[PDB]
């Protein structure tokens, strides 16, 4: 939830 | 890369820069590279439409601290994509630290202990932004005060000085105080007010008789205030009734205001003080009797309901406490006998099938429980006073509305009637608002429930935020089905 994508 | 000429290239073309550009945003993030930023903006030139670029966008602000930024970004992802997960959970994140707990619940909720620390903090805001001159129920007035003896309280006021010109008016708040009646308790706390305005004033050419008026004055007028949690104001006029003239019930209030669930050593010793000053005073072992009662020391609450009764027998609440121990030490059968032997006694009073019907509920003899408060009911509606006043209407509203849903329409449509009679019959009793409250909210009657939540806050430390609390969360429930 705290990772780019 | 030049955007100028990249955005001339083919839409397969296009879109594979949008990737590629992307990628390199995402490397300098994860290298902690923020200001990342540049590249998803690069994306966005060649990709507007793809709302990752957004939520990506809105990682980098939340790693260098602008909220405001993130709002903005998880924004835009959202008004291409309302159901994105990152984007919802970011700007709900965001929206807590700014202090829009709102607005974060909502997201939560369309996401679905983020949602509850949520709603407390919403709680804790919204009680501050509120927050007494509100007296307690005209029900707990009435029971606070049965224990004492009408005559002599009243009798008590000194008409033999010189000075006093308030104590006519000291009269008539306590002739009102225990007439126990809905407009006694707002005339006598009007009028005690008064009072004891005049005596601070008369105190300053003073007599004896002036004085022993004044400190009664003081004595209920500070229990007033700890009835209306002013317990501050309460502790000061109680202690200035003391310095003018000793009393038991300025001990039994002062003790009362002062009471500690860690040490109750001081409480045990004002009630010696008490004792001292006159150990032929009923209420003095009561109140006593009920302290030992909440301390669950059983032995010693007997002994002291025993001798309130033997000082006054002629007062039903003794009995009644007595009664109450036997079946709390774990003999009902013995606490039936003495409740029946006390109903024989005192055949017109509610409070005997009243504290019963509380004793057949925790038994779970529902059917007579709702037999007995059936009965006070009826002995309430005859009397010229207030003896339980709402309580067999929220007892059996209770129990009824426990039955209904474990839906029994009919126990439950009873059940809101009840609340609804007690609601109007005792207007300060958060106790029948909030009842009402729960029951309307199982309705879906949302407004009607957050008016009533709102109200009880008002009547109400803890109470008012857990009664806000009930208030906020049905505003979101509210609020989402809005939309
Ligand atoms: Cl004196
Ligand atoms: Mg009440």
């Amino acid at each position: 939830m705290e990772e780019v994508d | 890369p030049d955007i100028a000429q990249l955005k001339g290239l083919s839409p397969s073309q296009r879109q594979a820069y949008a990737v590629q550009l992307k990628n390199r945003g995402n490397h300098f993030f994860t290298a902690k590279n923020f200001n990342a930023i540049k590249y998803y903006q690069y994306a966005i030139e060649l990709d507007p439409n793809e709302p990752v670029f957004y939520s990506n966008i809105s990682a980098c602000y939340i790693s260098t601290g602008d909220l405001e930024k993130v709002i903005e970004f998880t924004t835009k992802a959202l008004e291409i994509k309302p159901d994105h997960s990152k984007a919802l959970l970011r700007r709900a994140s965001a929206n807590e630290s700014l202090g829009n707990f709102t607005d974060a619940m909502f997201d939560l909720s369309v996401l679905s202990p983020m949602l509850e620390r949520n709603l407390n903090k919403q709680a804790m805001k919204v009680l501050n932004e509120n927050l007494s001159q509100v007296l307690p129920s005209n029900t707990s007035l009435a029971s606070f005060f049965g224990i004492f003896d009408s005559h002599l309280e009243v009798s008590s006021v000194n008409t033999s000085s010189n000075y006093d010109t308030a104590y006519a008016l000291l009269s008539d708040a306590l002739q009102r105080l225990y007439s126990a009646t809905d407009e006694g308790y707002l005339v006598a706390n009007d009028l005690l007010t008064k009072s004891t305005d005049m005596y601070h004033s008369l105190l300053s050419t003073v007599d004896d008789p002036l004085r022993e008026n004044a400190a009664l004055a003081l004595c209920y007028t500070g229990i007033f205030h700890f009835l209306k949690n002013n317990l501050l104001d309460a502790q000061v006029l109680l202690q200035e009734s003391i310095n003018l003239h000793p009393t038991p019930n300025s001990y039994i209030f002062l003790a009362l205001t002062l009471a500690d669930k860690e040490n109750s050593q001081e409480f045990f010793k004002f009630f010696q003080k008490a004792v001292d000053l006159n150990p032929e005073y009923p209420p003095t072992y009561y109140h006593r009797g009920q302290m030992y009662f909440i301390l669950q020391d059983y032995k010693n609450a007997k002994e002291d309901f025993q001798k309130a009764q033997s000082l006054n027998p002629e007062n039903v609440y003794p009995y009644i406490q007595l009664a109450c121990l036997l079946y709390k030490q774990g003999k009902f059968t013995e606490s039936e006998a003495f409740f029946n032997e006390t109903k024989l006694k005192f055949p017109t009073l509610p409070e005997v099938p009243t504290f019963f019907a509380e004793i057949l509920t925790d038994r779970g003899d529902f059917d007579t429980a709702i037999k007995q408060y059936d009965i006070a009911k009826r002995l309430e509606e005859v009397q010229e006073k207030i003896h339980v006043g709402i309580g067999p209407l929220i007892g059996k509203a209770t129990i009824l509305a426990r039955q209904s849903s474990q839906l029994d329409e009919e126990k439950f449509n009873a059940a809101i009637k009840l609340l609804t009679k007690a609601c109007e019959l005792d207007p300060r009793s958060e106790q029948a608002k909030i009842g009402l409250a729960q029951l309307k909210l199982q309705m879906e009657k949302i407004d009607e429930a957050i008016e009533l939540f709102e109200d009880s806050a008002i009547l109400a430390m803890d109470e008012k935020l857990q009664a806000t609390t009930f208030a906020e969360a049905a505003k979101i429930q509210k609020r989402l089905r809005a939309d």
